[PDB]
């Protein structure tokens, strides 16, 4: 509040941005990643346009907004929005400056060496960053419960992860990872919905696509038994009236396209279901390890709220898989937020000065200071 | 009308925040300054501004429609109020204010250029009206922002130990040559006279309109020796 | 007023000319645009004829005039009539010279680029004008409310133009121009009063249908029922006794030409009605733009007073269109000046030397230096 530096928190992903205030339990302020241009000619002196919209500034009016996207997994098109992204969040909204506390954020498994250097040198450079850290996603939404021993499966926008962290982490390579969420979800319905005639083109109504998505659309149990009851119109048609004007039926499409989460033969690759990917990084580990993992099964991320996500895992894992245990799956009812618990929890611990930064380690070590170091 | 507040903001931070003597939050990266306020330099100190109703009450637009109401009405005071047409201001009537206050601080400006006028600046004392108490903060900081003591190093030259020339004169009468009643009036020749005589080379010292300039201590020393030498 | 070269105002169309003093806010001086020859001889020594007669001199005196149109949509039959007419403008009324002040004009979307050089050639090697610009008519329009997000349709007597201009200008197709205004209107009326008789044939009394046009006559809020009125003789037959000396009651006929507004079948094209046209202007641009388009339609121009042209809209609109958002259409109640209002403005703006051009700049790119750089 007052007395002693007091750190801020944050999380930035591919897709939504959450950060808050310090010392908070949630995020305060959760805005959109968006930044276009106005292909159009902004008035060009009604405001020299600039400024590709951004914040609920931009989301509030898309219309006229050619959304480009600049953090695609791992690559970057282009930094110098980033920039001006951040000059928002802590000033804008927080009316604190970084130049004063410190900062946390998360890292996103196997991501180019180059990238976690150039943001630190932002930091550090312009910034001043006397101290900071860039924590592993998975790893935050553990340490808030109860056990030193279970298996979690963080995700969102960016890209899935199988991470069996309990006991320790890293060994062989049990742990994965899949560019196949959210965006990729998104990037899918519109394809699927050109069947019908429905095409939305440009990348402003592919937002919507997101949006209505989080309302009505569920996964499929048994994409065989549901197929059947398509012959009925009651659990099948959805309204949903386009808050512009043409209702879309929604009721072969809601259940149609998560089917590709446990079929990724649909997307072109030969990677299996999720709960094959589940025998991939168990199998690997030791014999007498296993009886415990399905006994206890973190499932992290908002993603894992579409009804039907759940159920069918107790299906497809009982069935392939050894069968004498508690087969238990853990899915935290907000589990969107699991990151940001745990990240509200390292930016307060002590025996983090072990492992953050200081800003003087970072000259003596190079910019490779960090995963250089650390793990 | 349709640049309200954020927009008209935006036609300032580009158009300036790169020109000398202004910043902002953007440039100068301070925090006390907002994501809709700036940071304008005066000649004294800081000052930050906010936006709200900017327009509305900076417009001044005053059409020809609200005034000639009043103007067609029937009252000994209500086209009263309004005196014989064209005082001191007629050129062409018709024509938004905004303008018309331009010509208002110009018709200020201008008056007071070719002219000869005099300076007259106050200070308070204090803000209970108190005589006796001095609040030494207030005090210092009018003194401050107003730019005062840097004529005194500036108006007059800036250095150490300061003497004038008409105070000087009426002092060191009876110790120079030639700079009697019988002087010729011309003050550069005058002073040059009283040096000349007492060979002084010309750096050494610094000669301006008022007040005498000489740097240091010691070089007075200097001149009170430099006539002892010269004349038992 | 004196310091300071202090600019005019002005707005030239093909059938008004809307003119003033400096720094004013609305037009002072609004001449009609004829200029005819005495076909008849002038009693030719009872002055020297030439001067086709114009402005309130021309108009006070049709009878021995044959008033020959010199500016028709695009071509202008003669340019050194053009030449008098402005000689006439900036002198004989508002008594202060071009070759002191700048000028600021209006553009008409899509015209011949020869003819932009052709005018300023008059004003730069004739007229000395270092500094002048021509600016685009409903563009002028928008920039005096209190919003950068509303939709503009700017017409008089030169052409229709639809221009969705809001957060900025050009992209797809969107803005279309239509050959169908005040002229046209006027045009209309007396081919179909042939049917009862009357036929005003000579061009000089053509003008007289638009004088009484507007004092009376309406549009059709619907022709079928309003048919069905005819049978009563309250509110059909109108009283207007020509200034002459015969009545003409006109009862249908003030309701059947403004139906060409919205049937242009009746004047050989394929065009659709007014709110056809603004569907073709918003199914172009983006998805999410049209909820707030709706909620902001400028319709600018005179021609826009005629009672039923507002209430109308709503009608056809409403009907084969999205209908969840807030239908609104702003129809300035004086929206004939949008465009002088507007003119004031730029040229006051100090910004405006970005956009302007000056005498030197005229040399230095050639005569295409204004529609080669700007738009
Ligand atoms: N109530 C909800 N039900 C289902 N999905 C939701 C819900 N709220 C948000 N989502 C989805 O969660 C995803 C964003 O989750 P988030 O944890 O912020 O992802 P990331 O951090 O990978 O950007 C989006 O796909 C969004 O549609
Ligand atoms: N009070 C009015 N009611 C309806 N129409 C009017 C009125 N006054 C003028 N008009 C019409 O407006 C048109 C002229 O408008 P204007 O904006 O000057 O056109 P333009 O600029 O295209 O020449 C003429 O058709 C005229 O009859
Ligand atoms: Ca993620
Ligand atoms: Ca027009």
């Amino acid at each position: 509040d007052e007395d002693e530096t007091t750190a801020l928190v944050c999380d930035n992903g591919s897709g939504l941005v959450k950060a808050g205030f310090a010392g908070d339990d949630a995020p305060r302020a959760v805005f959109p990643s968006i930044v276009g241009r106005p292909r159009h000619q902004g008035v060009m002196v009604g405001m020299g346009q600039k400024d590709s919209y951004v914040g609920d500034e931009a989301q509030s009016k898309r219309g006229i907004l050619t959304l480009k996207y600049p953090i695609e997994h791992g690559i970057i098109t282009n930094w110098d929005d980033m920039e001006k992204i951040w000059h928002h969040t802590f000033y804008n909204e927080l009316r604190v400056a970084p130049e004063e506390h410190p900062t946390l954020l998360t890292e996103a498994p196997l991501n180019p060496k180059a990238n976690r250097e150039k943001m630190t040198q932002i930091m550090f450079e312009t910034f001043n960053v006397p101290a900071m850290y860039v924590a592993i996603q998975a790893v935050l939404s553990l340490y808030a419960s109860g056990r030193t021993t279970g298996i979690v499966l963080d995700s969102g926008d960016g890209v899935t992860h199988n991470v069996p962290i309990y006991e320790g982490y890293a060994l062989p390579h049990a742990i994965m990872r899949l560019d196949l969420a959210g965006r990729d979800l998104t990037d899918y319905l519109m394809k699927i919905l050109t069947e019908r005639g429905y095409s939305f083109v440009t990348t402003a109504e592919r937002e919507i696509v997101r949006d209505i998505k989080e309302k009505l659309c569920y996964v499929a149990l048994d994409f065989e038994n549901e197929m059947a009851t398509a012959a009925s119109s009651s659990s099948l048609e959805k309204s949903y009236e386009l808050p512009d004007g043409q209702v879309i039926t929604i009721g072969n499409e809601r259940f149609r396209c998560p089917e590709t989460l446990f079929q990724p033969s649909f997307i072109g690759m030969e990677s299996a279901g999720i709960h094959e990917t589940t025998y991939n990084s168990i199998m690997k580990c030791d014999i007498d390890i296993r009886k415990d993992l399905y006994a206890n099964n973190v499932m992290s991320g908002g993603t894992t709220m579409y009804p039907g996500i759940a159920d069918r895992m107790q299906k497809e894992i009982t069935a392939l898989a050894p069968s004498t245990m508690k087969i238990k799956i853990i899915a935290p009812p907000e589990r969107k937020y699991s990151v940001w618990i745990g990240g509200s929890i390292l930016a307060s611990l002590s025996t983090f000065q072990q492992m953050w930064i200081t800003k003087q380690e970072y000259d003596e070590a190079g910019p490779s200071i960090v995963h250089r170091k650390c793990f | 009308a349709k640049s309200t507040d954020q927009t008209f903001l935006d036609s300032i931070c580009k158009q300036f925040e790169k020109n000398p003597h202004l910043q902002s939050y953007v440039v100068s990266k301070d925090r006390s300054i907002g994501d809709t306020c700036f940071r304008l330099k005066h000649y004294a100190g800081d000052v930050t501004y906010d936006v709200r109703g900017f327009l509305d009450k900076n417009k001044d637009t005053l059409f020809g429609d609200l005034i000639s109401s009043m103007q067609s009405s029937s009252d000994p005071l209500v086209q009263g109020l309004f005196p014989p047409t064209r005082p001191e201001d007629s050129k062409k009537r018709p024509e938004t204010a905004g303008s018309q206050f331009r010509n208002a601080m110009n018709a200020l400006i201008t008056t007071l250029l070719a002219c000869s006028p005099h300076y007259v600046r106050c200070i308070k004392s204090n803000d209970n009206k108190q005589a006796g108490v001095i609040d030494e903060d207030r005090v210092r900081h009018q003194v401050r922002y107003l730019g005062l003591l840097e004529n005194v190093r500036v108006r007059r030259a800036g250095f150490a130990g300061r003497i004038e020339y008409t105070r000087f004169y009426n002092r060191y009468k009876m110790l120079c040559k030639k700079t009697w009643p019988s002087f010729n009036g011309t003050a550069k020749q005058a002073t040059e006279l009283i040096l000349q005589q007492h060979n002084i080379d010309k750096e050494e010292i610094r000669m301006g309109k008022t007040k005498v300039f000489i740097r240091n201590p010691t070089t007075l020393f200097y001149f009170e020796e430099k006539r002892e030498l010269e004349m038992p």
